[PDB]
């Protein structure tokens, strides 16, 4: 491979000429270099949270502007600095690349290719610190994102724009909700319309690397890395960039919701953001807040949370949907980062241990989880036209509300008991296994009509299966009229209830 | 066949790298480093000439 | 030549500017400086010495270089007030945030003022009708005075304030302010449009409400001063046009918050459990701005956020003495499906009094009150041990009780997304009549499931004859 | 208005010394005294600089800068004030005056040791930085080369580096 | 070239602060050299201080250090011998060998501080290690190229364990194993180094197939913080030059942690949450992402972790659960109830239990076994107060099947064999979850519920029900 050879040659030419046009005189000197932070004397006009380049070759943040000396992060290791080295001024605020040309790469926080497939082709060049939307400049979220999970989809509704948090415990299934929807994303990633294209951009702050490659492997196992950007922040790297990823990430997702396109952001395990920047804010000898925690985690969060919004026409109706997650230690809520991103979300999704060990796999503690949006953003077909779609909360609030306490006293309640341990037994499902509204629709309707007859419990899952193949089968033009006029109208309401009916004599 | 050819192109850079130790090796036992004085001499003075 | 200053340090919000001049800007001055974009402003809070101030900047910091020009305004943020702000969204240093031209007006007042005096403490009795069963039955609202919300995340404390705009904001009222303090922009944009679509507000015409917004997005400077800017707007209308204002703040707690924000990197030793140690003082003088004049009345419903649902929490526990009827929502109640969430016991107000409401309307609330503390005293028999061991009298007071605490939820004109039934808006008396008929037994063979989700007994006899219908 | 910042840390006395000679005259006198303070000190070290430990009274530091000042009063001005001042507070007095010769450096000759890609020591008795630079340089290659040694030079190695990064 | 030399200013307990000369700086993490008169003193440099001076972390006792004595530099990391000559030599934080069996004949010379391997990382998610152990092999699968968790507190069994894979998983296998031993009683290490001995994996005049890295509580706290480095060092000397499969062991990683907060509060940093060194997660982190599976050659590492006063939720133990696929918490309430091993079943948790890897019997298996287990905790409070006669007919059936499966997870060991009076045994994964289907379905439910107790297939239960049956009853 000579091509390589030359194309060094003339990259070192321009690294001759761009190194020997600086006569830079306020270059400073470092001082001295502690665990990651280098205190240096010089840079009298350096801007605030500016990039910087130390000679042996590591970047750095301008964090602390105090007089004299400048407090500086390391985007890496203190391993090749030293006393006294002159540091480099880049002349511009901490910058990502930008473009269409991130779609089925793998980069780092600062967004340079670490996945080996060649340079990037960006094209552009945004900042990592970019103000939120105004209260005008948006519009409120009404089109839906299709999880797949039934139970993130007729009960807890999420549309472009908003910001639902996974809360929940350690290994509970918190990125396999996200990594569903990324794969459920496909069936519209691979037409032509655009405003229901969802391209997924996701982080992994603090993550193993070998969690990441399993994950890319999946992505690219189901065809979805076609529409997806990974972003990497193991916990081997030093915690400016993980710090900042996110930012980042916030940035690139930004381009397509400003460009008109639709994104969606998956904020995994927000909370060794905290950690790392706790990490920075004690090295930089910065006054502590709560449980050692910088006081400015909260104003941190905000920030980049609220930058995911639902743009209005005016600026072209682009949308950026927020999907964080948050670990919590013993199912404590009340923990100040979890409060704190309770307070800043739009609803949350918790996951807890306890319902994952009943058999519940997706472990959605619907009387926890909540969206802030209901009928807004929720497919038409799984609402009012179904009815009950309405009003399920309700019906799994009082089931559980009933259990033994609530002892059953006539048939009402042996009804109702039989109904929602039915549909709690229905609403599993599988992971790597994502469904599509046009058969949502027919089993919970069936949950309406027909439930309680259902055959035996540990039966009832190839009974939804058999149900989704006597509708995709010789039923195909039910199926069809609900997924593309989103709705049910009522000759299909009685063409369906027929259906049902039909399957529930079989 | 083509993961090969991608295992190739990263196996031939490695190479390339251990190449660089043997022109690294070739860098430093040069006169040059007394000519490469005169260079930053010229440079230098090239540079703020500008100004 | 106003006083120039230097920029000498840069620390998160926290700016430190030396005047090399011997003269230097008082505290509470807001200081100007040239930004690319706008004009970041400054907020003078401590004299350092050797002629620096240490200041907190209401925008974010970015891009700034020690040696920027500092020019000293000379007076705290002035804030235009005036009848042109109405149907306006300001942000907290006056301009304006909706594209709609610059806030033409011939005042410019500070956002920093004092307390009235005692001798200007006025003092009201009048009953605010809100439609609402619980605050209505158990806590009632006085007009001129303060109403708390206080709950967690996820009860439905925005809900509750939108609820009480469209009731009480439309007509009933001279004018009004909503003042959005650290809080969801999506949200914000909800009020805007339900305000323009509703007509409170009209674009080519008269509104009635003024809008400033200090969300979350903003730095914790600009969230520290946006309710004082809306104070300045309230005080402002209240006084100079005598005019009864209705002051709707939102998450007053994000306003301490913000505050013990930036405490520690002022240089002050934290207080317990990490807060401000001078909360109390700046979040009282804030709260006693808020009061009833004998030049006007103002009405004022803000919501309170307890962190992590404890009232025992110095902020709102704090406030709690500022606040004449607390109206404090409990999660348990919400998550058993009375959205309304008003707990019927915590919550309290001043205005319940024989001498105010009226003899029969005292009795009622407080036999209600008893009924319910009798229940939820025998919430452990019931569920741990049994519910068939008790004496006739204690079940039947747990049946009276569950068919009162379920009766109390009602419908919300802003519930349609989540709930989908039509809001209900059930008088006084219809409220008062309806559950001491309850009370006595004349309603007790009604099923509990006929007072959920409903107005007045008589739309309870309404869904109780239709259900048996569809029973059959 | 000073013409640099020290930042204060012990440098704020110089600077205050430096004012109040700015305020009305002898920039110099009390300069040269000072240096010739330092040089008696440095003169006798087992006396000099040993005599400024802080295990040592207040009118102990009252009798040795009493001491100080000899041999015709060298001490003149107000540096005898900042004797003073410095007996009742921290006592080492050698770093504020490398600070204080800063000081009043910058403010006659303004000379600084760069080269940026070269390690020259090119001082520069000027007060205009702008091509004066250009002529130390090329005097300090011409002859001496003091040290002139990079050793190595950065942009090749970084550019190599990151070439075989990729 | 010239040694650099240097001064020393501050010896402050473990930290040492040394002055230098004319641009004669060292390095961070790099090597220093005090001539004791016991021996070498190495000051591995920690911070920058400025003004040529460098705050350093001693690696052995600061006992008898004069502020001004002479300091020499390496010129390098803390380099240790590598090589298939250190298997069957003890070594240490420094690599002198400690086994008194002459000088290390080390052919090269390693770096202590490496970097992780950037993305040439390969995924093998689906050799599942036959431990033996019944309770592990069905609920948390160990992977062959993953990183083993073993939690648990004081005396709760978790270096026993750790002997019992030593003696299941080392002996038959091919590829070389590294133990590290951080900050762990010498006494088990002398015995560790028995038994060894006897067994024959290491012979003092043969092959020897384990590479014994020793750093006790004895060593100063930087000795107990690099010594796991040092281990990390030969495995992966072993993984990259030997192409083996590498079977990297260690004590307790909870002993790094601490000496890492031991260090920082003289080392002037603020302190984090609980006391802890700021740089927590990021350290960690470094440590345990050099050992990875390492594309070229493939790795092992069963850690070993201390929960601080039977806490969870410790930052340690809390940060340490990211990093690891197959954990293993041994609760100590099973340890009182008497079941050894003493892990909860409800919290051992693995990635590889998955349909598609371990098989879809399996997986329904483990899932009824995980709902069984599960509905006795859930019923606690009410048979605790109240009493199993409270309880429905479903729910008696559930909670005695519940104590039936809990009591049968327990499983003899080789190596703890004393403490029973039972011989080993182990049990193969396709026995262990037939039986455990099988009482399951309720074939056996008129066994009593002691039958299940220290013993290993569902055979052994009919044995011991026969005997109890015979002369008990
Ligand atoms: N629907 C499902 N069906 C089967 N297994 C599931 C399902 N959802 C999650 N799991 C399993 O639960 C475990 C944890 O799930 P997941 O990978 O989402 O982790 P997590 O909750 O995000 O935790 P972490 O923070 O540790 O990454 C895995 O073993 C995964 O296989
Ligand atoms: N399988 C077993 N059978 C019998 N006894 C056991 C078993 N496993 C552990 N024990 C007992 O547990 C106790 C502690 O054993 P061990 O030394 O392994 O503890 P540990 O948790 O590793 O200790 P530490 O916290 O001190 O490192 C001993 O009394 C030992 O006999
Ligand atoms: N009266 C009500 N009817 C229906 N839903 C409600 C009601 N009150 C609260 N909720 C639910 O509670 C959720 C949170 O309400 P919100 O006021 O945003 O929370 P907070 O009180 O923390 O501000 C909403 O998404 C809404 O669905
Ligand atoms: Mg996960
Ligand atoms: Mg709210
Ligand atoms: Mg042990």
């Amino acid at each position: 491979k000579a091509q390589p050879t030359e194309v060094s040659s003339i990259l070192e030419e321009r690294i001759k000429g761009v190194s020997d046009e600086a006569n830079l005189n306020e270059t400073g000197r470092v001082l001295a270099v502690g665990d990651g932070i280098a205190r240096v004397f010089g840079l009298n006009n350096i801007q605030a949270e500016e990039l910087v380049e130390f000679s042996s070759g590591v970047k750095g943040m301008a964090l602390n502007l105090e007089p004299g000396q400048v407090g500086i992060v390391l985007f890496g290791s203190d391993r090749l600095v030293k006393e006294g080295e002159l540091v480099k001024r880049t002349g511009n605020i901490v910058d990502v690349p930008v473009g269409p040309g991130l779609l089925g790469r793998v980069v780092d926080a600062l967004g340079n290719p670490i996945d080996g497939k060649g340079p990037i082709d960006a094209a552009g060049r945004s900042r990592a610190q970019v103000k939120a939307p105004g209260i005008l400049p948006r519009r409120s979220v009404h089109e839906p994102v299709q999880t797949g999970l039934k139970a993130v989809d007729a009960l807890v509704p999420i549309g472009r724009g908003q910001r639902e948090l996974i809360i929940g415990d350690r290994q509970t299934g918190k990125t396999a909700v996200a990594l569903d929807t990324i794969l459920n994303q496909k069936r519209w990633n691979n037409g032509s319309d655009e405003s229901k294209k969802l391209y997924c951009v996701y982080v992994a702050v603090g993550q193993k690397r070998s969690t990441v490659a399993q994950l890319v492997q999946t992505l690219e196992q189901h065809d979805a890395m076609k529409y997806s950007i990974i972003v990497a922040a193991t916990a081997s790297e030093a915690a400016p960039l993980q710090y900042l990823a996110p930012f980042t990430a916030a940035s690139i997702g930004e381009w397509f919701r400003d460009n008109g396109k639709h994104a969606l952001i998956v904020y995994d395990d927000l909370s060794k953001q905290a950690v790392a920047y706790r990490q920075l804010s004690l090295l930089l000898r910065r006054p502590p807040g709560r449980e050692a925690y910088p006081g400015d985690v909260f104003y941190l969060h905000s920030r980049l949370l609220e930058r995911a919004a639902k743009l209005s026409e005016k600026e072209g109706s682009g949308s950026l949907t927020a999907l964080p997650v948050i670990e919590t230690q013993g199912g404590d809520v009340s923990a100040y980062i979890p409060t704190n991103v309770i307070s800043i979300t739009d609803g949350q999704i918790f996951l807890e241990a306890e319902l994952f060990y009943k058999g519940i796999r997706p472990a959605i503690n619907v009387g926890l989880s909540v969206s802030r949006v209901g009928s807004a953003a929720q497919v038409k077909a799984l609402k009012q036209v179904a009815g009950s779609l309405k009003l399920f909360l309700a019906q799994y609030r009082e089931v559980a509300a009933f259990a033994q306490f609530g002892s059953d006293l006539d048939a009402s309640t042996k009804q109702t008991l039989v109904r929602g341990e039915r549909l709690t037994q229905l609403l599993k499902q599988n992971q790597y296994s994502p469904l599509a509204t046009e058969e949502q629709v027919p089993l919970i309707y069936a949950g309406v009509n027909g439930h309680l007859d259902g055959i035996e419990l540990s039966r009832i899952g190839e009974f939804e299966s058999s149900f989704l193949s006597y509708l995709k089968s010789n039923h195909n033009e039910l199926l069809t009229e609900i997924r593309e006029k989103g709705e049910l109208s009522k000759e299909l309401l009685a063409s369906l209830k027929s259906a049902t009916e039909s399957f529930v004599a079989t | 066949w083509v993961r090969y050819e991608a295992s190739l192109r990263q196996l031939e850079q490695r190479q390339l790298a251990k190449s660089v130790i043997s022109r690294v090796q070739s860098e430093l036992g040069n006169p040059k480093f007394q000519e490469k004085v005169l260079q930053q001499s010229i440079s230098e003075i090239e540079q703020l000439l500008s100004k | 030549t106003p006083i120039t200053g230097k920029v000498t340090a840069v620390i998160g919000a926290i700016v430190d500017v030396h005047f090399e001049q011997s003269e230097l800007p008082a505290i509470l001055n807001a200081l100007e400086i040239k930004t690319p974009q706008g004009k970041l402003v400054l907020e003078v809070a401590q004299h350092l010495g050797e002629n620096t101030v240490r200041t907190i900047a209401m925008d974010g910091t970015e891009g700034l270089v020690r040696g920027e020009k500092v020019l000293d305004t000379g007076g705290p943020i002035s804030v235009p007030v005036g009848r042109e702000t109405l149907g306006r969204i300001i942000n907290v240093i006056g301009e304006p945030i909706d594209e709609r031209g610059p806030i033409k007006s011939k005042l410019r007042k500070p956002i920093h003022a004092d307390p009235p005096s005692f001798a200007e403490q006025s003092t009201s009795a009048e009953i605010l009708e809100t439609g609402i069963k619980v605050v209505d039955l158990l806590a009632p609202y006085a007009r001129g005075g303060k109403i708390g919300l206080f709950g967690g995340a996820g009860v439905g404390k925005t809900v509750f304030i939108q609820e009480l705009i469209n009731n009480i904001a439309k007509a009933h009222g001279g004018f009004s302010v909503f003042t959005g303090v650290g809080e969801r922009t999506r949200e914000g944009n909800d009020l805007y449009r339900e305000m323009k679509e509703t007509g409170v507000i009209n674009l080519e015409g008269e509104s009635k409400v003024a809008l400033v917004f200090g969300q979350m997005n903003e730095p914790p400077g600009a969230r520290a001063r946006v309710a004082l800017t809306g104070l300045t707007i309230a005080e402002y209308f209240r006084d100079e046009e005598g005019q009864d204002v209705l002051l709707f703040i939102d998450n007053i707690f994000r306003f301490t918050q913000a505050g013990s924000e930036v405490s520690a990197l002022l240089g002050r030793i934290p207080s317990a459990v990490g807060y401000q140690p001078t909360l109390a003082t700046d979040m009282g003088l804030l709260q006693e701005r808020i009061t009833t004049t004998k030049k006007g009345s103002v009405t004022s419903v803000q919501a309170v956020y307890v962190p992590a649902d404890d009232l025992t929490d110095p902020a709102p526990a704090t406030t709690f003495a500022h606040l004449d009827a607390t109206t404090v929502l409990s999660r348990g109640i919400s998550e058993l499906g009375i959205y309304p969430a008003v707990d019927p016991l915590d919550s309290k107000s001043r205005l319940l009094d024989a001498a105010v409401v009226g003899q029969e309307h005292y009795d009622v609330a407080s036999k209600v009150q008893e009924t319910l503390q009798t229940y939820k005293s025998l919430q452990d028999i019931i569920a741990i041990l049994g519910m068939d061991e008790l004496s006739e009298q204690d079940k039947l007071t747990v049946e009276r009780a569950r068919k009162i605490q379920r009766f109390l939820s009602q419908p919300f004109a802003v519930a349609e997304v989540f709930t989908g039934i039509p809001g209900k808006l059930v008088r006084l008396k219809d409220t008062v009549a309806s559950f001491k008929a309850v009370l006595e037994g004349k309603y007790d063979n009604i099923p509990e499931h006929a007072f959920y989700m409903v107005g007045g007994i008589e739309d309870v006899v309404a869904k109780a004859e239709k259900l048996a219908a569809e029973a059959n | 208005p000073p013409p640099v910042r020290l930042f204060g840390v012990e440098g704020t006395y110089a600077t205050a010394l430096y004012q109040a000679a700015a305020k009305n005259s002898s920039i110099d006198a009390a300069f040269q005294s000072l240096q010739k303070v330092e040089s008696t000190v440095k003169k006798n070290p087992k006396l000099g600089h040993l005599l400024l430990n802080p295990a040592l009274s207040l009118k102990d530091r009252n009798s040795v800068i009493d001491a100080i000042v000899e041999t015709h009063k060298n001490l003149d001005g107000y540096v005898v004030n900042l004797l003073k001042v410095l007996s009742e507070n921290n006592r080492l007095g050698c770093f504020e005056k490398i600070a204080s010769d800063f000081g009043v450096l910058n403010d006659a000759h303004n000379g600084l040791l760069k080269g940026t890609v070269t390690s020259a020591e090119p001082l520069d008795p000027k007060s205009f930085k702008r091509i004066e630079k250009a002529l130390s340089a090329s005097k300090l290659v011409g002859q001496g080369k003091s040290l002139k040694l990079e050793n190595v030079v950065k942009p090749e190695i970084k550019g190599g580096l990151i070439v075989e990064l990729g």
